[PDB]
């Protein structure tokens, strides 16, 4: 969302992800802007486990595991 | 033809006439209905409504003799 | 694309700047004929209106549209407008279609900068 606290950006959200890496799935970030789509692919490191969907839906953000655009 | 992707004709690029516009208006110059067949015989060629229905009937049967007369 | 909110908001700015875009929205044309009025810029003379349509969309422009456009322009003017559609692709003035896009592009750029600058 437009509302990203600061902390959420760098702390809670990050900490949820930090323990669960596996199953190499490239990490991209979609910042849904009102304006446009800006695409910064994080890919700093984390490749996520599957169970994280449910845990990630836990905090302020609804998303999905979609067909990856990158792969094709 | 509905969404401006092709020139609208009444009904064809060469073989069209503006007197067919009131008849073909609803369908953007496309011959869709049995009733349009009948309106064309009325408007274009001065048929009675009942003689127009007789033309449509004769076009269903597709007989050799029968068309020859109405064609005239 | 995308979002109809943004495109209609963007149309509001177009209307807020262009007398023709405003006029078209006041006439409220339906669809195909609207797209003809939209892809053309409205030059206006003492008793004439010649809508310079982008020849890029010449295939939209038909007399069946011109006459409905003419009735609408006449309803606007309150008197008989000799409305014609002419086919000259020269870009010297912007149509209400062409009008929408530029501001959106600029706004995108500025706000991309704000997003990049949120930090983290």
């Amino acid at each position: 969302t437009d509302r990203q606290i600061d902390d959420q950006l760098l702390n809670r959200l990050r900490q949820s992800l930090e323990p669960h890496r596996s199953g190499t799935i490239p990490v991209h970030l979609y910042y849904q802007r009102a304006d446009a789509r800006a695409r910064l692919r994080f890919g700093a490191t984390w490749r996520v486990s599957p169970s994280d969907r449910l845990l990630n839906d836990l905090r302020g953000l609804i998303g999905s595991e979609q067909v990856e655009l990158e792969f094709d | 033809r509905k969404h401006g992707r092709e020139e609208i004709s009444y009904p064809d690029v060469q073989w069209q006439h503006e007197s067919l516009k009131p008849v073909l208006e609803p369908t953007y110059g496309i011959i869709l209905y049995q009733e349009q067949v009948m309106q064309i015989a009325q408007v274009l060629s001065g048929y009675t409504l009942g003689g127009a229905d007789m033309l449509r009937r004769a076009m269903g049967k597709k007989k050799p003799e029968e068309m020859a007369k109405q064609r005239s | 694309e995308k979002t109809p909110e943004l495109a209609a908001k963007l149309a509001a700015e177009a209307i807020e700047r262009d007398p023709w875009a405003a006029q078209v929205s006041q006439l409220s044309l339906p669809k195909l004929v609207e797209q003809v009025a939209l892809n053309a810029w409205k030059e206006e003379s003492d008793n004439a209106v010649c809508l310079h349509l982008r020849s890029s969309q010449r295939h939209l422009n038909n007399r069946g549209a011109q006459q409905k456009l003419a009735e609408a322009l006449s309803m606007l003017k309150g008197s008989t407008v000799e409305l014609t559609i002419v086919e000259d692709d020269n870009p010297a003035v912007r149509t209400p279609l062409e009008w929408r896009q530029a501001i959106y592009e600029e706004k995108l750029a500025q706000a991309r900068e704000s997003i990049i600058a949120d930090n983290n």
